[PDB]
């Protein structure tokens, strides 16, 4: 994908996740958890769901057209008949081709952006508190509770409160 | 003391792999069918009104032919041609049969009026045992076979104004007999000759003796010819010979109405669009089940699968 | 001792909605149209040369309908045909009309040039009340009705070779009368018959006797063929009744010409792209205003309305 | 959008910006201003007016054709003349609609994508002298007058000049 | 110092090329490939596709058997080629939709001729002309049948031929046009002859036309060509009191990939899936620009005469 | 391009790197060097020729057909059979139109992508030890002889053997 997050940075995805499409897994001092993300999950699902209506459901109606099979051989009208339905179908053919093949390309790429957006704005609320292994996960360099990663998870935690804790810990060997 | 905390995303033990614009398959947690390949079997006999032709094309159900007498004044959405259809009258050709098939197709109904053509001086309502109705001999129903009266066939000069507000449709035609003996026995005249007019139009056909094949124990045909009279135009029929006269006028409708082969059999059900195969929904966009289609219907392509990734990459533990 | 430094970006109040691939509508801070959906409603008289039918069909200024007379000789980039034009000459059927129709309109002229056939022993210029000219009966200007010389109506055998450099279109005719009276009266013979034919190709057309509706007191009618003659070929006119003969023929040209059927104004300005609506500007891709166009011309599509985004998402300070 | 910047990690636009696309706003010990970023302006309305000169003004001259509107009926030629007609003006709309479609989604993210190229040469611009408090602002850890806001703006900010008092700053008690 | 600068970067091309986007009309890459299509070498490959080159003959006088196409009896094509140097020199005549027979039977890609034994009762059979020498004597077309009187008699023929066969036949025949009615009475003694021939389902009946035409290899009469298909267990029936031109038999009627093409490209030994007029072209790329006429597995026609695909980035060098 | 770095904030490209399309320039104490990065250059080749053979040899047979030139007028069937052909030609000329913009524009925009990632793929390795300069180049705080280097640039690097170092220099 073009963000190199999912099938990039994050190695692999998540079977034991089936409440969500992103999530979080921790572990603190109170042990290990998992947890989806659900404004994600959702910007994902809205924006395939919006695709998906703008494909599906549109036909257009048609009633009285050309005839496209024939009993007999009669020349240069059947041959143009024929003609002029073959080159539709190629054009048709090509078009839902192409289309799938776009539409595909792009939902990899947005459904990649997402994880992404999540790790960025993840990043972010950390702060100076945390630093990145590279692999999708943050060392936060403080006792962090279940409270503490909720916090994160739901956007609001404080860095301020943890800030002299976690900068004594990273600058210190 | 510290804390980890990944960020991740989920995956499936079964995935679906896809077309992308770099990738001929690669796989997503789900996708889904583009086109619709599959069919019931069945022609739903809803929204659309259908009538099942049965054992009558839409052209002997036009003309009459007595088995098909069922559907005088009958009207459709989507009239279904069986391909054990049959036509059991005189032996027939219709130069340019696809344009009248097509044009009453269309139009919709075989709603017919009939009207008082005066015919001086020739014996009317003419049949033959190739056309049995009940026991005795018959003849198409919207047809009328012209013979001589007595010694004389005289020059008909018959007219007919439309003084409504539509489009007639006028069928007719003319005898082609196998011998001059059988000629000059029906019609006097050695020569018979059609002339059917309108102001802005004309057609003339001569009549050609000689033998075709046996069909229905004959030898000789009819040729069925058609005519539109415009609102304010007027109808002439003229003939010293061989005239198989209209009986009146069929009434043009503009609308949805069309034509289709099909043996599928009809079913209570509701379906939008309609294929020669059966009714198929019209969820997908596209559709790999017929090019001949009727209704609000996929557009026909060539592939017979595609798959829209309606997930993520998939990426297994 | 600190400061603070936002990026950001514009928005607008009065936003567009448009369409993407995700989204149905979703907000722009401006777009464009693509769709061209309105007319001036009149037909401007440059670049292309138009030239109005006014009362005449492009068929009846072809054959020479009296009242068609302004048309001898006259060329077109576009021809217009109105929809109050009217025949008023001998009444008439073209078989295959449209394609006659369609070749003369796309040859894009109807410069006649009168070539000398010698029509021995029969009476020329035939006329018909139906067809006035001045007070007196008439005919088709580029039409030569022959009738009976006295008794007589010989095997008329006329040959005119193609000796120019272009293709030479012969308009013609045949004559069908409403009674075997008339027929003897005007050809003598019971059963006339035509045939004209190139090197490689021929007609023959026999009349039919019968009546007609009536059209300017006349049931009988006249039936309009062509014959295309090639350089080096030779044009051969044979009939022994009937024929309704040609007085020469109409030069060919190949070119941008076309026929429109329209009731706009013609009018004094500049555009490319004309429809039966009036013309239209292409400064636009597609249009929806008629499927019928000549010039540089929009696509014609089906919607109404296609906006281009021009700017981002408008997000409204709130 | 794919970068998550417009609609995204920044809330909302600025109606008060009427001289420029893209922009700064800052507060400092001389008080507060609002200046727009021409450079980044120029890249989103040239990829733009780029995208627009393609699609606009590009024509087929077509003259003689066939006839599309009928007053009597014919039957197999008209039904063709129809068919042909009306298969072109379906792959027409089709080609119509597809092409708005992607050329917005497309004109949605590019614009995105400038915002998020301007965050980052600022935050390059800034090194160790800044941090990142996730609405689209910075924190800058120093005395910065309006020149040295302006120096920022214009991309001349030499970091090292504040760098010792910065990182005094961001890293105490 | 002590410190180490490491720099990220790509590459670049002195000689870049440049290719069209959504956002550029032209735009610099480091490699592009050009995707259509736009020479030939001239020449028609005579593999994998059977070639059959008609060289002085048109398919139709090939099917009618014109003295000069008797080589082609019998023969089979994927693609006939016609040649703008053939000439006619039999029998002056024309073909109503002379364009039809020419698909149908392009299409079928066989002129297999069976000869089957009509019997023509009261007639004299195999009528020649000078305008169609075969040897030094007259000739005439080699699948007709040029029926005239026989004593002073030309009966009303009415002969028949069921298809009993599994395929359809193919019958070609025709009807003669006589310059004058002394001509007309003197072949076939009727004033006025009719030829009208019949399936269990159609029919056609032709009435001959006399007059003058213009001179073609000594002849002012002329031949016209009809045809007709007659299904399995259909049966034709040919009925004529003057003017017939029979047939002696009938075309098997095959389908498949088979075609025609109008060009003067020579023939040559190669491989090549995809023909056009201009010759061969090969189809590696998925547009072409030569013709859009074409044969076989051939790229989509276009307007365009170059598109290039971008398989590079951005071209962006650092020298000047 | 929509990441930014291609003609963005890497200045330009080297015509001097021969041997790939994506790597590293460094100058340490053992002196200066470039070596390409093939795992980056074969993310995109790869994608590249994907998408080539998606596009090539994919071709349509047809054999018989209708007529496309004509020596006499005819007209209306002719003109019909003209403007079917017109038609077919202008619609695939419009698919090749658009094909080729759409691909290109996208093989630009994923190449600006790659050389990103392998920018953001060094950054994360070296964590604290290094600040970016932003133009494509790192500072790395610690000596960091070849082999040092080339455990960044096949992805071995251990940061926290350099970190003591490297947080001593960076902060004073
Ligand atoms: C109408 C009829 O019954 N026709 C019989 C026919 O009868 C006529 C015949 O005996 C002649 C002899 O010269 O005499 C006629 O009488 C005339 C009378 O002398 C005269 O004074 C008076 O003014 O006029 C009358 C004629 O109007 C007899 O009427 O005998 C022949 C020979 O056996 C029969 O031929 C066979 O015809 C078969 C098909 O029969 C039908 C049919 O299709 O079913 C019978 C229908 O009644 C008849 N319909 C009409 C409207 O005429 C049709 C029709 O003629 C044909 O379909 C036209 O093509 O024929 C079958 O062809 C068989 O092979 C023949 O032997 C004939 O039926
Ligand atoms: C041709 C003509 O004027 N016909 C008159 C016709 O008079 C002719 C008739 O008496 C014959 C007798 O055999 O003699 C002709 O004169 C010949 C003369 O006797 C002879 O000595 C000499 O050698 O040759 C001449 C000419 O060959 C007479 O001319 O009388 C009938 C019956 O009363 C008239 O019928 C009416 O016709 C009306 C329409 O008239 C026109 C028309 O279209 O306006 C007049 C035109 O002059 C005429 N044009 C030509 C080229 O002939 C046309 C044309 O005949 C028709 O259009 C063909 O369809 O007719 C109207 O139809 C009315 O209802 C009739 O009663 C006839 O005009
Ligand atoms: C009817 O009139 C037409 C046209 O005016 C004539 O075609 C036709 O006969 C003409 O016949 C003569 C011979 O009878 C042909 O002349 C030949 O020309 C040759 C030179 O190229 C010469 O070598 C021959 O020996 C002939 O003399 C003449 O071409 C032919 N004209 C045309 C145009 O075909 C007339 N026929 C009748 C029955 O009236
Ligand atoms: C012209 O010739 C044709 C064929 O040679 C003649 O047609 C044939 O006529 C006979 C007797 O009318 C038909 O025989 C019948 O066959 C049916 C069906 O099997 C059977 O039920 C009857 O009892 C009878 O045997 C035969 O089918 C028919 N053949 C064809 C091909 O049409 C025709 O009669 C001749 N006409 C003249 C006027 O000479
Ligand atoms: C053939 O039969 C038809 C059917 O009636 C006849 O057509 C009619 O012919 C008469 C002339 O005798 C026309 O009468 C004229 O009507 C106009 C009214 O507009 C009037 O002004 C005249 O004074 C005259 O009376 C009538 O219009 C016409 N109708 C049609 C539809 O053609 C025809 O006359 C018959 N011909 C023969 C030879 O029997
Ligand atoms: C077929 O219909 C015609 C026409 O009558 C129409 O009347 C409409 C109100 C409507 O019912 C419509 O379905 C129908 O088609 C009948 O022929 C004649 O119609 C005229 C005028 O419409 C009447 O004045 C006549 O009474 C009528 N003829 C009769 C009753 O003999 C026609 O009867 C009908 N045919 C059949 C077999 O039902
Ligand atoms: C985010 O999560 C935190 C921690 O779970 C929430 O804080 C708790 O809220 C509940 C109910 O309001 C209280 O009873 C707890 O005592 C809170 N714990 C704290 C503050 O440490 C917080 O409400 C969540 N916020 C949102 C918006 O979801
Ligand atoms: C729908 O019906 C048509 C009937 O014509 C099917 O098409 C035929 O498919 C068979 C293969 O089973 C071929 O042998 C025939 O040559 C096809 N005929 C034509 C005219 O295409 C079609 O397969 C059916 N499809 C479904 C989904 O039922
Ligand atoms: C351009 O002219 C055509 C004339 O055909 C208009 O189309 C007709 O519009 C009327 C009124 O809305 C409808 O009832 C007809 O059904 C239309 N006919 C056809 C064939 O489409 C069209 O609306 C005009 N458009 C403009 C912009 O002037
Ligand atoms: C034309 O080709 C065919 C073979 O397809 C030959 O026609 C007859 O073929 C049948 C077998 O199908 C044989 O019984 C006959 O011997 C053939 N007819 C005759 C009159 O001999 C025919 O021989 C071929 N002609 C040429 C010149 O090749
Ligand atoms: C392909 O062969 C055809 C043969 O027709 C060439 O088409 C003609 O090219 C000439 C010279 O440019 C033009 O004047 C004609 O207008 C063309 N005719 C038609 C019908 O289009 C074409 O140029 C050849 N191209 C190649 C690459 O060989
Ligand atoms: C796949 O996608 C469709 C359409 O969005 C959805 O209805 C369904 O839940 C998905 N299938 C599975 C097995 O998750
Ligand atoms: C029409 O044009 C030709 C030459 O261009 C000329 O000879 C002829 O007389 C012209 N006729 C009229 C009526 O102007
Ligand atoms: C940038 O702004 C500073 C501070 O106002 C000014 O001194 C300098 O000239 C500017 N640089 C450029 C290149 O405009
Ligand atoms: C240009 O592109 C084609 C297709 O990928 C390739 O075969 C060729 O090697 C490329 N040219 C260069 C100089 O790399
Ligand atoms: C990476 O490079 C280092 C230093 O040269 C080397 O020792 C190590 O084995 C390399 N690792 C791999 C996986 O190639």
């Amino acid at each position: 994908g073009l963000f190199g997050a999912i099938a990039g940075f994050i190695e692999n995805g998540w079977e034991g996740m089936i409440d969500g499409w992103y999530g979080f897994r921790h572990q603190n001092s109170e042990g290990t958890g998992q947890a989806a993300d659900l404004k994600s999950t959702q910007a994902a699902i809205d924006q395939i769901n919006g695709k998906l209506n703008r494909v599906i459901e549109k036909t257009n109606e048609k009633f009285h057209q050309i005839e496209k099979e024939f009993s007999e051989v009669e020349g240069r009208i059947q041959d143009l008949e024929k003609y002029v339905e073959d080159t539709k179908i190629d054009l048709w053919s090509y078009n839902a081709e192409l289309l799938v093949a776009l539409e595909n390309q792009h939902t990899i790429d947005l459904t990649d952006s997402e994880m992404n957006k999540l790790f960025e704005k993840t990043r972010r609320q950390l702060r100076e508190n945390a630093e990145e292994m590279g692999n999708g996960c943050f060392k936060i360099y403080h006792k962090c509770d279940n409270a503490c990663i909720e916090s994160i998870r739901n956007g609001t935690y404080d860095h301020d409160v943890y800030r002299d804790e976690a900068l004594n810990n990273r600058f210190q060997i | 003391s510290t804390a980890t905390l990944c960020l991740g995303h989920h995956a499936v033990p079964n995935g679906t792999l896809v077309k992308t614009i770099t990738d001929d398959q690669i796989e997503v947690t789900n996708a889904t069918e583009l086109v619709q390949s599959s069919s019931t079997g069945k022609i739903c006999n809803n929204p659309h009104r259908i009538l099942d032709g049965i054992d009558c094309t839409l052209i002997d159900a036009l003309l009459g032919d007595p088995h098909c007498d069922v559907f005088q004044n009958e009207t459709w959405d989507l009239f279904v041609e069986r391909s054990k259809a049959f036509s059991n009258c005189y032996p027939y050709d219709v130069p340019d049969y696809a344009s009248l098939r097509s044009l009453v197709a269309s139009s919709g109904t075989l709603e017919f009026i009939t009207e008082g053509f005066t015919w001086t001086g020739v014996t009317q309502n003419g049949g033959s045992n190739a056309c049995k109705r009940g026991p005795g001999s018959g003849f198409f129903s919207r047809l009328n076979w012209l013979t001589k009266s007595g010694s004389t066939y005289p020059v008909l000069n018959v007219t007919m104004p439309n003084n409504d507000n539509f489009d007639k449709l006028y069928i007719w035609g003319i005898h082609h007999p196998s011998t001059n003996q059988e000629q000059t026995s029906l019609y006097v005249q050695a020569s018979g000759r059609v002339t059917v007019s309108t102001r802005r139009s004309q057609q003339t056909i001569i009549p050609n003796i000689g033998s075709r094949p046996w069909v229905r124990g004959l030898s000789s045909r009819i040729s069925i010819y058609w005519t539109i009279v415009k609102p304010g135009d007027v109808l002439v029929i003229n003939s010293n010979g061989n005239l198989i006269a209209p009986r009146g006028y069929f009434k043009m409708r503009t609308g949805k109405s069309s034509i289709m082969r099909s043996d599928a059999p009809i079913d209570t059900c509701i379906s939008e669009c309609i294929t020669p195969n059966g009714s198929i929904p019209n969820d997908k966009p596209f559709q790999n089940v017929n090019k001949i289609t009727y209704g609000a219907c996929p557009k026909y392509v060539k592939q017979n699968t595609l798959k829209l990734a309606t997930g993520m990459r998939n990426v297994p533990e």
